[PDB]
């Protein structure tokens, strides 16, 4: 590289920032997002102890801090923390400074303005960039397919939502957005583990949970059939080491953690599963463009890796739709930086060079420029 | 050790037969010459201090070239001017580190030979390319082949 | 209180910096010797921002140092 | 190779040493003359249309305020980058700091009263 | 007198017994010692090949997995198919 | 030396006061604490007989005193026997008067608060030193064994304590204080010595119980075995000669008492041993931080010398704990005075010069002021 | 015989300072004997685990393979039948 200037595609998310350079194929650095100040007193002078511990470091010193994370639900709710995360990210992770690059943030479908706004103002004025566009976590993540059409439900670690596109025409009147994610399925696999003696309940013992989940749960191609088997046979029971011994043996929590995105009212949530938010999606689009919907279902987002939830949702599916339709279920290797890849190439576009929003056009307008033509 | 191998080289003859006199008041008994644990620790008996030998091994180790486990007479000798301190702080890390930089025109973080070699030519003073590889290999622990921060550090730790 | 902290940090530093200037009625002495409290400013300005770019450069050079020492960690 | 040789290239590094400090002062000498010669100019006010004085003391004094706002968003930004290289080393020192705490040893009297020890009830003119 | 010479003879006995016992359990703690860092060394490393072991097998049954259940959804698809 | 001023690092302990200036290795004057006065009448006039001998002075004329110590357990019992005895360290063992010296005091962990304020009071009026400042006995040793981790027993003379530290941040609600310590041993000691003969009563000699003790005794690695084995061969009977001759053998009485560490039954003290209190400690902690603590326990205080204890600990530990951590026992040559070298590297520090308990802040809070901020 | 008797006293003392020595190093060279017997079982266990572990890995690589391989057959009868 060179001269010229290059765009940074960062990517707040809700649960892992990710963040890298416009043209590349994965992000540079990817990172938890929490930030957790220490909770005891310290008694060692001259450590050289900290307020906060920001990204990745505090997975490492998580035995001492009460990890928060600054996004709850897509929506920003502790904007210090926010800020903080950000220049984190621009100057420890990346090591580029923001006055010189264009910055492309992401964003959840029907969140609140205020949360847009303010990211923008942020932005424009702590940062200084030069010029930053908000982009919709789906358009992406269909870019990213190279695709041009398909029902994309990008379900992430804070919000799963599903964004219908037809040949690059967003219908917006039928985006189903629900907020059932990982971090509700990490809370659900917690409370269930309680049925064979395991208590996890400092906000450090989440992480331990959320890695559990990770690396043992799977979705059931048929939950009575698995129900049924785990209650008689032994061979569903696979244990795991805490970070400091005491193996655990999970038994039938391994498919019934991730079965709550088939089944909300597990969690008491009353909407209908991932199965059907996406049926429901499809049907209110036009009757003439039903095919290509069915045909083109994409997956994306963390929450999408579980092993075998490329099969059940299509058996779901196939059930519901009319028999004649062939439904497929585009499931790429690398889903969890789907919407990042799609980030990138769409940064890296010709076409795209005069829709950022430019620095004097926010010094004419304010903040409320965003929701103007430059969306 | 090293400022006080220093302060025992620049000792004459006749100085170093008198610190010899002394080593002779010292080792009453030594069967080879070299104060091992049996004397040094009968020494201290006497002497009102009661230490292990552990201290007085790290002693020689900071002074034993060879690795033979012993402290012959110039070790001895060294043994004997460890009675008194003076080498401590290793100046200031803040200066030594601005005079490395200042070294360092290139700013690469690390001293190469000709940087070094520019500086001796400064200084202009007669070089020993034996003493100076001796030096690179103890700084270029990792062969990397260039000094360092720690590498020089290390090269002035326990110096002055 | 981000956007506010930086209009915080340019209008304080305008209004430290301001005063109620009213040149007509000074004199021809008066007026030279505010121009001199000007360039007392000014050499003091250009110090300080002389120091500021010495720091940015020693800045520069402490970033390298420690990610060749980051290098050195593995 | 000797001891003396490394006595002699100890005291080379201080010299070098030094000289750098020598060269760092005279750096800032020439760092100080060159802002001296090259940042402004002196006025001369004698006689002049007192009116327009005041204009161009005004003008003078927009620019001035100018050189203050640069000055200061260089002194945010190197401020920034000072809070920075602290957590750095910082981190750096948490990383590979430790029990490198020198100490100094003092339980070994000197010499001289080992000697005296050794000697017993002859030590006395030495 | 006779008493007192008979003490120094018998106390020279102890000091020649006690030195050559002293000498004799000296030079064997030596090579324990030495036998202990030989041992100590080779434990060191088994330690590490283990752990290398474990990574390995861990990555092994990660990829066992991710190919079972492919496995076992291609031959769902081909019984659908038939 | 010179000009500049150096700190005091006094450590008062329980059975051996070990003080000297900041900055070296090795305390300068190590002497008993007990303070005797005569007991017999005395018919030799002009004899300049005193009314109270006190530091080492008092073990060479023990036999017509009666010694007691002013320190029961940690806690200080007879405070004008405490001074006395700070008097005589400040003049005789260090000729330093504290009119131009920081002193740095040791305290147990979880004393009373009364014993603190007292101390302070006494040290800012009576003595008029400049500035003081209180520690804990653990965070010392923990200091000089160079880490910054680690679970450290400290099992002085007075009372054993097990403080777990991590990245610097004390565990308050994790200290294990027991009152077992090197006293009761002795006593223990001393009245199973009279299941051979041999009865000794008087205080004085105590201090040749405490001396055999010192001398003879050591912790069995399998305490079945070592019982069997003593009663069966003789090669275990070791003789020792008291201060007038009449040997006497010692025979299973050897790893019996300090035995009573790893089993406080047999002084009729409830708790659980020092092999199991550790475990308690570190069980208490957070689950993330308890491979660290395993790694790297530390072992300090005087008692805590017995010749082949750091192996019965750490096999004691290891059948308690779970399989696959390592246990490691860090165990220094120079365990007696580690407290005191921790002390000295402390008051070394930079970081810590403004710490102290400067004299007119005490005047403005009075002797309260140590549970403030400066603590 | 007096000047005997206190040169016999002398003697005594050095004796027992000797006889303290030896002891001492003696039960040094037993200890460091005993752990280095310890850290013999704890070798002899860690070779055990890694060698376990290696047959492991080697099993798992083996149906590793054996595996993948049908699920390649799979893949190419899915195609055809598709
Ligand atoms: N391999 C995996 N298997 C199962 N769940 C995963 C896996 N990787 C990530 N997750 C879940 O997805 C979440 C990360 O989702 P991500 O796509 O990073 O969210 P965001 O949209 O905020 O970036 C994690 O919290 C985790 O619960
Ligand atoms: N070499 C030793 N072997 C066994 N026990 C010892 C040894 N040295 C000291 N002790 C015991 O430890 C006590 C001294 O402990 P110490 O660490 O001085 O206590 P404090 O914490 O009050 O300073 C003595 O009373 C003695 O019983
Ligand atoms: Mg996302
Ligand atoms: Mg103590």
């Amino acid at each position: 590289d060179d001269e010229e200037t290059t765009a940074l595609v960062c990517d707040n998310g809700s649960g892992l920032v990710k963040a890298g350079f416009a043209g590349d194929d994965a992000p540079r650095a990817v990172f938890p997002s929490i930030v957790g100040r220490p909770r005891h007193q310290g008694v060692m002078v001259g450590m050289g102890q900290k307020d906060s511990y920001v990204g990745d470091e505090a997975q490492s010193k998580r035995g001492i801090l009460t990890l928060k994370y600054p996004i709850e639900h897509g929506i920003i709710t502790n904007w210090d923390d926010m800020e903080k995360i950000w220049h984190h990210t621009f100057y420890n992770e990346l090591r580029v400074a923001p006055e010189e690059h264009p910055t492309l943030l992401t964003e959840a479908p029907l969140n609140p303005k205020a949360n847009r706004e303010k990211m923008t103002q942020i932005m424009f004025e702590t940062f200084n960039v030069p010029a930053m566009y908000v982009a919709i976590q789906a358009v992406l993540s269909l870019y990213a397919s190279g695709r041009t059409t398909g029902i994309v439900l990008d379900s992430g670690d804070g919000v799963t939502h599903n964004v219908p596109i037809y040949e690059g025409y967003a219908l917006p009147h039928a985006i189903m957005r629900l907020d059932l994610a990982g971090r509700d399925l990490t809370d659900y696999l917690m409370k269930i583990l309680t049925e064979r003696g395991y208590s996890f309940v400092t906000t450090a013992e989440r992480e331990i949970v959320r890695d559990i989940k990770e690396k043992l749960c799977y979705v059931a191609l048929d939950f009575e059939n698995e129900m049924a088997t785990a209650a008689s046979s032994s061979s569903l029971e696979k244990s795991y080491e805490l970070p400091d011994g005491q193996v655990i043996t999970i038994g039938n929590e391994r498919f019934r953690c991730p079965e709550t995105l088939f089944q909300p009212s597990f969690i008491g949530m009353e909407s209908a599963g991932i199965h059907e938010t996406t049926y429901n999606s499809i049907m209110k689009c036009d009757i003439d463009i039903r095919k290509d919907l069915y045909a083109n279902n994409v997956l994306s987002g963390g929450t999408t890796m579980y092993p075998g939830i490329a099969d059940r949702m299509q058996k779901e599916i196939t059930a519901l739709a009319p028999s004649t339709m062939k439904i497929k279920i585009i499931a790429p290797p690398e889903r969890k930086y789907s919407v990042w890849i799609g980030g990138s190439i769409l940064a890296s576009l010709s076409t795209f060079q005069q829709m950022w929003i430019s620095k004097q056009e926010y010094d004419e307008a304010g903040p409320s420029i965003v929701h103007r033509k430059c969306f | 050790d090293d400022i006080y191998k220093a302060a025992v080289e620049q000792l004459t003859e006749e100085q170093k037969n008198e610190f010899k006199a002394a080593f002779d008041i010292f080792v009453l008994g030594a069967e080879d010459g070299c104060i091992s644990t049996k004397e040094l620790g009968k020494v201290m008996r006497m002497l009102g201090q009661n230490p292990t030998p552990e201290e007085l091994q790290e002693m020689i180790d900071e002074v034993d070239e060879d690795g033979s486990g012993t402290v012959d007479f110039d070790e001895f000798l060294v043994m004997m001017v460890r009675c008194m301190k003076d080498d401590s702080k290793g100046k200031s890390e803040e200066e030594l580190s601005d005079l490395f930089r200042m070294f360092d025109k290139n700013a690469d973080g690390y001293i190469d030979l000709e940087e070094l070699k520019i500086m001796l030519q400064a200084t202009g003073e007669t070089i020993t390319e034996d003493d100076i590889e001796e030096l690179m290999k103890d700084g270029d622990k990792n062969n990397d082949g260039r000094i360092d921060y720690d590498e020089f550090l290390e090269f002035m730790k326990g110096v002055e | 209180g981000k956007r506010q902290t930086e209009r915080e940090k340019k209008k304080k530093i305008l209004a430290e910096r301001r005063k109620v200037l009213a040149i007509d009625h000074l004199n021809e002495d008066q007026l030279r010797e505010k121009a001199k409290e000007l360039w007392q400013s000014i050499y003091n300005l250009e110090a300080e921002k002389f120091d500021l770019q010495e720091k940015f450069k020693q800045q520069k050079y402490e970033i390298n140092v420690l990610r060749n020492r980051i290098n050195d960690n593995q | 190779i000797s001891a003396s040789r490394k006595l002699q290239l100890k005291t080379l590094m201080l010299q070098i040493a030094k000289q750098e400090l020598e060269r760092e002062a005279e750096e800032r000498r020439g760092e100080k003359g060159r802002a001296l010669s090259t940042r402004c100019q002196p006025l001369e006010l004698a006689g002049l249309s007192f009116a327009e004085l005041q204009d161009l003391c005004r003008q003078l004094h927009a620019r001035v305020d100018k050189v203050d706002e640069e000055r200061y968003d260089v002194e945010a930004k190197v401020t920034k980058n000072i809070t920075e290289i602290a957590d750095l080393n910082q981190k750096i020192f948490d990383l590979r700091g430790k029990f490198k705490r020198p100490t100094l040893r003092r339980v070994r009297i000197s010499a001289d009263a080992m000697m005296q020890a050794l000697l017993g009830a002859r030590a006395k003119e030495t | 007198a006779q008493k007192d010479e008979e003490k120094m003879e018998i106390q020279e006995i102890q000091l020649k017994e006690a030195k050559h016992i002293a000498e004799d359990a000296d030079r064997k703690y030596e090579e324990v010692a030495r036998k202990l860092v030989i041992i100590e060394s080779d434990l060191e490393r088994a330690e590490e090949r283990a752990e290398l072991s474990e990574g390995k097998c861990a990555e092994l049954e990660e990829e066992l997995k991710t190919v079972t259940n492919n496995l076992k959804s291609l031959e769902a698809q081909a019984e659908k198919y038939s």
